[PDB]
Parts: C-alpha cells; structure tokens; sequence
C-alpha cells in the first residue's frame, strides 16, 4: 500500500545530434587510374563498365544525400517567421531562434555548432543543393510554426495559439493538469531558459559533443586521402609512375606493368566505392531518424518513451549543424518525491468508489484524491469516483468517506 | 634548405620543384579539370541544353575557350546572358533570373535550372524557393 | 575472436535491474525516479492504457494473475519444447563461424599458382619467379580478407539495425505502455519484461 | 446497427526475439598473407593501406 | 469550434483568482444553483 508521487518538476532540455547527409563525392575513373596516359587508357577500356558502374554508384549516393536533406528539413509547406514581439509567456527563444545582427542569419547555438565542426588526382567534392543558409531558413522556419503555432503547424493550416497554452496542452498530453502550469508559470519558464543555457554552455564546453558529425566528416577525409595516397603504391610494378615504365621498358612489357597498375588503382576505386555504399546506407538510416524525430518531436508531441529525450515529452527544437540535426528535447521530469500510503478503492456506504482520474493517497490521518504525476490532494466525491460493485470483492478496499455535493445541497 | 629538390604534400603528391638552372622554387597547380553535366528538357520538348563544369570559375572557362586547350571539342555559343556563375561550377547554357521558383533540374548549391517560357521558351537557371511565407498573427 | 566488452553477468545485471524497476515502479522509472507502487495499481493503469476500466482488474485480479502465470510457465515450456525459437541468434552464430570457416579455407586455394604454400614456392623458385607466384597468391589472399570484410561490414549493418529496433522496443514497451499496434506482440499492450540471450 | 462486444478476457504473453550484438573478430592481415614469409611481407608492403 | 456556454460541469476550480496571469471575470453558469434558487 506505498505509493510514490512527486511534489516539484524539473524541466530538462536535452541534446540529440543526427548525421543526415555526407560528402558528395564523384570519380573521374580515367584520369586516377591512367592520368595523362594514353596507353594506359587504351589498355584500361579493357575492363569495359568498371568505370560506369563506380561512376554510377557515386551518382546514386549523391543524389541520395541531398534526398536526406531535403527528408530530414523540407517537411514544411510553408516558411513561417516569428513575430516581432519576442514574448512568448515569458520564455526565452533567443538561443534558437535566428540572430539578425549575423550574416548567416544562424541561431547563437547554430553558429555554435557551425563553428566547432572542422582538388586530387581526378576526385571532385559536389555541392549539396540546400546550401547552409537554406537549412537555416527551413529551421527557423520549423521554431516559427511550432513556437507560434504547436502542434497545429504540423497537420493542416498554422493556428496561432498563445505560448502558456500550447503548453498547457503538452503538459495535459502527459498527465499533468493546466492549473499547474499556470500556477508555476514564472517557475517553468525560467527552468526552460536555465536549461537553454545550460546546453549553449555544455556543447561550447565539451569537444566530444559533436563526434558523431566530425566522424562523418573525418572518415570521408580518410578516405579520399587514403584513396590518393595508394596512386604511390606499385602493386608490384617497378615504379608507380606510369612515365617511368614507359620510358624504361619495351612496349610488351611496359603493358605488363601496366595492366598490373590497372588492377591495383582499380581495386582502390572499388573499395572505395564499396565502402562510400556500406557509408551511405548508415547515413541514410540516421537521416530517417532524423526525419522521424523531426516529424514526431517537433511537429507533435510524442508518447513513445525516450524516443524524444529522457523523461516525459513537452516539444523539443530543431538546430541544423554541418552534415546533420540537432535536437534540443524539452521534457518534464517528475521531482521531489513524498511516499503516501493508497488504496485500490473506496468503502462508503457499501459501494467500492473507483478513482475516475487519479489515485487516492493518505497523509496518514486522511484520505484524498491525487494526480498520479503531481502531488495535489482534492476531496474525494462523487463528481471524482465512479462505483462499480460492493466492499467485498476489491483486494484491499479502505473504508473512508465519499462526500457527495448534492446530498449537502439537500440539507440547504 | 639547398638540398631538398621538390616537395610533396600530405598525400605523396608533387606540389613544388626546383628548377635545375636557377634554383628557384616553383608551385605546381593541377590544370583546371571537372565534371561535366548536361541539363536537357527532355528531347520530347526542346532540343537546347545548358552544360555545367563542375568545380570552375567561368574565367578559367572562357580563356579555355579563347585558346584552343579545353578539351572537350563541343562549344556552346555564349552569349553573355547565359554565362552565369554557381558555387557547383560554371554554367553557359542558360540565363539567370530574379524570379524563385520551386526547384525542377537541380544544379547545386541552392541553383535549379527549368525549361521556361520566356518574357519562346529557353533553359533558365534560377535561386530554388523552400515556399510560401507566412507571418503567423501570434499575440498573448 | 575479441571478447564482448560486457559479461553474460553484467548483461543478467542490466536486465534484473531493468525488471526490478518495471515490477516496483512501473514506467515512472523509466522516465526519471523510481517511484514505487503496489503491482495491483500498476496495472490498473495499463489497463485504463489499453482502454479498460480500473473496476475490470480490480473484480478480476484473481484471474488476471493466474492467467498470466499460466502464460509464463507456457513459455517456458514453449522456449524448452521448440529448437527452432531461437534460430534468429543461433543463424547470426553460424553465419559468422561459416566466414571464419571460408576465410581460412581460402588459404589452400593456389589462385593458379604452383603451390599454395609459400614456402613451397621459395624453395623450388629463383627469386626473381618466387616474387611472380608469391605475388599472385598475395592477390588472391588479399582479395578473400576484403571479401570477408566487406562481408562482415553488411552484417554489422544488418546487425546495428536489430540492435536499434531491440533498443527502440525495451524503451518503448519495457519502459512504458506502447500504443504501436503489433509493435509489442499481438493483442492491446499491457507490459513487457527483457531477458538475456546469447548475442541477443 | 449491429456491434460485437468481448464479454471475456485473456492475458497472452507472447515473445520476441532479436540479435543484438555479433561475434568481434581481428585480423593480422601480414600473417594471413604472408605468415611467416619476408619475401612475401616485403611484397606485401607494395599494396599500400588495404 | 463548437461554443458551448461555461459551467461548473465543462470546468474544474483549482486556486484562486490572484495567480493566473491571463485569467477574465466572466460568469460561470451553476445547473444545480440555477435550479435551487429557484
Ligand atoms: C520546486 O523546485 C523549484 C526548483 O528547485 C523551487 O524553486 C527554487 O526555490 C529556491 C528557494 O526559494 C530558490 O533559491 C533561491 O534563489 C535565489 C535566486 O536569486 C537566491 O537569491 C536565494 O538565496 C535562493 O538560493 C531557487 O532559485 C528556486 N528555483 C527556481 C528555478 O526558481 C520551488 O520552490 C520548489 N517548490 C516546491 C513547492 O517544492
Ligand atoms: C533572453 O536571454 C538572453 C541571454 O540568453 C538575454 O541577453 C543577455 O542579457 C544579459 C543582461 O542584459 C547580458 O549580460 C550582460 O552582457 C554584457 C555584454 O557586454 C556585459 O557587459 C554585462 O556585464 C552583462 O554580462 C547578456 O550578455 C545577454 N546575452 C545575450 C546573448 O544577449 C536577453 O536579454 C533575454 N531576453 C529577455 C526578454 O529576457
Ligand atoms: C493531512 O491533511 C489535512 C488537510 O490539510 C491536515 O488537516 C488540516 O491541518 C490544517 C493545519 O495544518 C488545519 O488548518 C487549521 O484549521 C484550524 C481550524 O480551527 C484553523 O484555526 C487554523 O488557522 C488552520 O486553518 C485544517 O483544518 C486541517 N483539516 C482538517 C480536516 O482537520 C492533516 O493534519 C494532515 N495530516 C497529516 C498527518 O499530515
Ligand atoms: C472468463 O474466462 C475464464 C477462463 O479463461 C473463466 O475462468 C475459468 O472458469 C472455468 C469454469 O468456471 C474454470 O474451470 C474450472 O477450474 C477448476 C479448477 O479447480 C476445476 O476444478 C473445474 O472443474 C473447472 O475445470 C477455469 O479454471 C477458469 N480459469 C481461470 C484462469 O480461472 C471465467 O469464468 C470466464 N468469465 C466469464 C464471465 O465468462
Ligand atoms: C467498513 O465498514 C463496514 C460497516 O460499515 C464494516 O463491516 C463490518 O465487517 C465486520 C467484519 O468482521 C463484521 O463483523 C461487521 O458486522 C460488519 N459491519 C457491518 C455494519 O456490516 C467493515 O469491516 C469496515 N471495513 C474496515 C476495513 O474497517
Ligand atoms: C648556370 O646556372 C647559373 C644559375 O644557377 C646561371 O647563372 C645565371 O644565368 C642567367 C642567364 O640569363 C643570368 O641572367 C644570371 O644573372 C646568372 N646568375 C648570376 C648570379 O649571375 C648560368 O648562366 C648557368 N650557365 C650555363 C652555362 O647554363
Ligand atoms: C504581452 O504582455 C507583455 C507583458 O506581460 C507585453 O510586454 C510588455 O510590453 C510593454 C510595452 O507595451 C513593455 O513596456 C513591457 O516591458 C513588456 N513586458 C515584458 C515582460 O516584456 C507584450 O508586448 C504583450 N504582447 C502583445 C502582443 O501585446
Ligand atoms: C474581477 O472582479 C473582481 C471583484 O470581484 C475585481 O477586483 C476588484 O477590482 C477593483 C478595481 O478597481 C478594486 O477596486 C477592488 O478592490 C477589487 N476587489 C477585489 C476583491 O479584488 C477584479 O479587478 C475584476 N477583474 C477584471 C479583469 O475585471
Ligand atoms: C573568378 O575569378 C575572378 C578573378 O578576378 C575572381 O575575382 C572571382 O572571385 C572568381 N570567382 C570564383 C567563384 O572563384
């Protein structure tokens, strides 16, 4: 008969960082293998649509990660912007929302997270298609629908809604009534703008924070750099420098020398692009957790436990960062916890009285309903309880007190 | 230091020599080279392309052009109006214009290319649109 | 072969816990402290989750719990009775020793060399043919550890993505009451209790 | 207007299984090669970084 | 939108009027009372 029910909340802001997308890259296949070597080519086009078929999978894989942009921020129809009164019930967006004063027009976090993470023998680097500054517009766009929308912005039109009472909602979404919001308004908000604080401090303090996009950039470096650097290796050959064998050996044999070059620098290339595929395959699956995050935790209110954050969900944030998201999830965290004695039920007149919304509790001397994720005691009555059956077959029935409002009006 | 003949970058490749005769240090650049990308309508509409060189400034280009030393051996007549400069390479096939729209043939860097009847219809490149703006009429 | 990181006891560890936790506190643990509760309760609530209403367990709570031992000792039954239930983890096990088993074989293979064994070639060839034979079975033994790399490399990811989905499951049926239709078995979503396998 | 309704119950406790982890392995890719060989190691050397 | 008048049944009373920030003077219609007084 113990229950635990907490009497305070924290609010926690928390940080998800996602990869999206990677370096484009493209092969010229000709010139790394044969570079400004026509006998080279001549015995190269023996190996038919090797070069089409590397040519075509680095195609692919461009393509796809622009396609992981545009899936993770392109997920709204239209670019909303903020007002130009930044009250928003007494919540500070000032760290996500974008700064003005700043060229890029990037957040403070944003350029935060930009300023931490850090043309070769036939190898080229694409552009992406959404340049940074449009990452920033879609997100600054995806904080203007839900700061001055919610969850509205998400499935059909944008309906504005004042910021305290989108957040009774989300604080109603998780078991929490709106009174208690609104009774710890100043409380709550300034938890939100501590929190955001506290993360533009934790990410400009830990260098680690980042790792998982400055891996990304740091194994496409290595490879690339890998991939040049084996043009030195011989592969067997007297020197791997196609002049060099054809000034020093007879024809016949300058192309034994050169087939043998061939297979070494094409093998390279096929590891490469080998590797790049196995790559893009696990972007491409952290881009649709991102596009899933950025559906349900931002656009909505997610119900699924840790998926949006440690904690129950409240809304969360978007932030973009070079190759990738960052998430800034707002939840709500029980807090200071009292131990009350409970009951399944109870006992009046006969009748087994249910809770309708809550769990009843006792201080040790009376009995009152709760809310089970926020100590609040009311009297229990017949307006709260329901009954179903008679004291006898609920386990742990405790005999107690249901008053009932219009049996007092019957004595006035 | 007087002993050391030529430099190499990080990767083994030749990047500096001295010259044998004077003794003066001299930076090699790799020539100018790219990809190539071909923007078509599509054959059942117009037969007019606009060619992209990845990974060039259109200077370099047009002084290729001036002396006969880029290599592919197809020109496309330029015309001024349609040289315009992305920040994926050199595009010179296609005029630039103010109007956004909703991105069609994507060239890069926020640049799109669509087939378009012009102000008579002509390749026009173009700033993508992300869409419509909307203020939200937000208030306590 | 590398050993894992963390013991079978270390994992027998997380799970206890894991359980502890959902059996005492339900899916207030999950979410931050561990606030205790009378078992009874906690499944009144997941039954007013799913839909049903609290009186429901409550008359019935004699029944629901001999129900639901009966279902676990079927289990176990099932798990002792069956081979094949496990053959997810077992498949992963042979998968992966037939990769050992081909690597190594690879090493007999000539490749179209004289002789598979190097020392073979060294002691019937002058160097200067040595290195053309030698060179070739380099070629041939070079390839067969990229294929068992590569290989290995589509199973990892095969892998990473179980090993989301097993995370993403104990996080959302484990430490709280999924409303995923046939995310956490057949049926409407009450609880869900992990345990430790082999490589699973 | 006609509907159907449970007027019973069952409890059903049902299994799912999943891999988590494989087996980690390592490879001394110099002796699997050319085990116990310079001549080979030497001519191993000439591939680069596979 | 589908107005309904405001009740004591459609609303539930916790603390008073001094705390909420936004809260409106606007009267809140009693069933039981309407018909006891009269
Ligand atoms: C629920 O928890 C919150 C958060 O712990 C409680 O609010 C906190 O109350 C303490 C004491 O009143 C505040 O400490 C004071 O802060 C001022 C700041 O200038 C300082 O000058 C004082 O000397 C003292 O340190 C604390 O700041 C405050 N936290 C926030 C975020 O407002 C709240 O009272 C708790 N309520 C219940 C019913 O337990
Ligand atoms: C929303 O939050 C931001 C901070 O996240 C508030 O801006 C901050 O305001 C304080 C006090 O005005 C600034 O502190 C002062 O900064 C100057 C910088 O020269 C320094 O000389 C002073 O001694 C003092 O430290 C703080 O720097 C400033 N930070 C930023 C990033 O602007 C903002 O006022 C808040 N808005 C609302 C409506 O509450
Ligand atoms: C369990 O909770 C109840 C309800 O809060 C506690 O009883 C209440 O205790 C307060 C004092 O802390 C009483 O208020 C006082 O009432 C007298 C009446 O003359 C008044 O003069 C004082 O100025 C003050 O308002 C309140 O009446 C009382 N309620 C009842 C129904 O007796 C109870 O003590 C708690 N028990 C434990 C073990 O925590
Ligand atoms: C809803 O279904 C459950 C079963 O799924 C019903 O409970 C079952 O009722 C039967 C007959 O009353 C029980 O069989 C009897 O078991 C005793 C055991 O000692 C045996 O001696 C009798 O000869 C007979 O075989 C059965 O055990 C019982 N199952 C459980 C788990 O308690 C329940 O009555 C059904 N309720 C309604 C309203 O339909
Ligand atoms: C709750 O109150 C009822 C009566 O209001 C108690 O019922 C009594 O139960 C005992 C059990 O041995 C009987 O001997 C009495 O005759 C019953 N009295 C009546 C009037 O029915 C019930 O026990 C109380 N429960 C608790 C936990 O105190
Ligand atoms: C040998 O090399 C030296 C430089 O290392 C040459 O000296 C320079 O020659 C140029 C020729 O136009 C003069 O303009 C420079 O003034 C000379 N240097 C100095 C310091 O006077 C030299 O001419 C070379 N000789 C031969 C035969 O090749
Ligand atoms: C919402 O209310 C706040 C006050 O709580 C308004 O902000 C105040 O605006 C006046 C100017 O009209 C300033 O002098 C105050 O200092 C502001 N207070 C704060 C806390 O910023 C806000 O303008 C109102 N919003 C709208 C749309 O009217
Ligand atoms: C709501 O009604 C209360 C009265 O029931 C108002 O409170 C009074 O406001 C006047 C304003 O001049 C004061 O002089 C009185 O002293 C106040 N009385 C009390 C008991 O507070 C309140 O201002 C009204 N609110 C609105 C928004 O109209
Ligand atoms: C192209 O070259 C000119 C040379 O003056 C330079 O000013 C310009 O910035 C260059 N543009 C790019 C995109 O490199």
């Amino acid at each position: 008969n113990s229950i635990a029910i907490p009497t305070n909340f924290t609010i926690s802001v928390t940080t998800e960082i996602l990869p999206v997308s990677m370096t484009k890259t493209s092969v010229d296949c000709t010139m790394y293998i044969c570079g400004d070597s026509t006998e080279c080519s001549n015995l190269l086009l023996q190996y038919g649509s090797f070069c089409t078929q590397l040519k075509r999978a680095l195609t692919g894989i461009a393509v796809e990660q622009d396609k992981n942009t545009q899936e993770v921020f392109a997920q709204v129809k239209q670019i909303y912007k903020t007002p130009p009164i930044k009250y928003f019930g007494g919540f500070n967006f000032s760290q996500i929302l974008p700064d003005p004063s700043k060229p890029s027009k990037r957040s403070p976090i944003e350029d935060l997270l930009f300023n931490k993470v850090t043309k070769f023998n036939g190898l080229t680097v694409l552009p992406p298609l959404l340049t940074d500054e449009m990452i920033a517009q879609y997100t600054s766009a995806l904080l203007a629908g839900t700061i001055t929308s919610g969850w509205t912005f998400g499935a059909g039109p944008a309906l504005q809604i004042p910021f305290p009472m989108q957040m009774a909602y989300r604080f109603n979404g998780i078991g929490v009534t709106q009174n208690v919001l609104y009774e710890n308004q100043k409380l709550i908000a300034n938890q939100f703008n501590s929190a955001i604080g506290k993360i533009q401090d934790s990410l400009f303090s830990t260098p680690s924070a980042l790792g998982k996009l400055q891996d990304v950039v740091n194994h496409n470096a290595q490879a690339l750099n890998t991939l040049v650097k084996q043009l030195s290796s011989k592969f067997g050959a007297i020197s791997s420098v196609l002049n060099d064998i054809l000034s020093r050996l007879d024809p016949p044999e300058a192309e034994v020398q050169i087939d043998r070059l061939i297979t070494g620098r094409l093998q390279s290339l096929q590891t490469y692009v080998t590797q790049q595929l196995i790559r893009a395959a696990e972007i491409r699956a952290s881009a649709n957790l991102a596009a899933t995050k950025m559906s349900e935790c931002v656009l909505g209110q997610s119900k699924r436990v840790d998926f949006c954050g440690k904690g129950y969900h409240l809304m969360s944030f978007p932030q973009s960062a070079p190759h990738g998201v960052v998430f800034l999830h707002v939840t709500y965290v029980p807090a200071q916890e009292k131990n009350f004695t409970t009951a399944p039920a109870i006992c009046h007149d006969g009748k087994a009285h249910f809770p309708r919304e809550g769990v009843f509790v006792s201080n040790g001397t009376h009995w009152f309903l709760t809310q089970r994720n926020f100590y609040e005691p009311q009297i229990i009555t017949t307006d709260n309880t329901f009954v179903s059956g008679n004291c006898d077959v609920v386990i742990g029935i405790v005999n107690n007190t249901v008053y009932d409002p219009l049996q007092l009006e019957l004595d006035s | 230091l007087p002993f050391q003949q030529f430099g190499r970058d990080i990767v083994d490749t030749t990047d500096a020599v001295r010259d044998p005769q004077t003794l003066e240090i001299l930076d090699i650049t790799p020539c100018s080279f790219g990809g190539v990308s071909v923007i078509t309508p599509g054959t059942n509409t117009s037969n007019q392309v606009a060619v992209l060189y990845q990974g060039v400034n259109c200077t370099e280009v047009s002084v290729a052009i001036h002396a006969d030393q880029l290599t592919p051996t197809w020109r496309v007549y330029s015309t001024g109006s349609n040289v315009f400069q992305t920040r994926a390479g050199c595009l010179i096939g296609a005029e630039y214009v103010n109007n956004s729209y909703e991105c069609d043939i994507p060239i890069g860097a926020g640049i799109c290319a669509s087939y378009q009847t012009q102000t008579s219809q002509s390749i026009i490149a173009y700033t993508m649109s992300l869409g419509a703006e909307n203020s939200v009429a937000y208030s306590n």
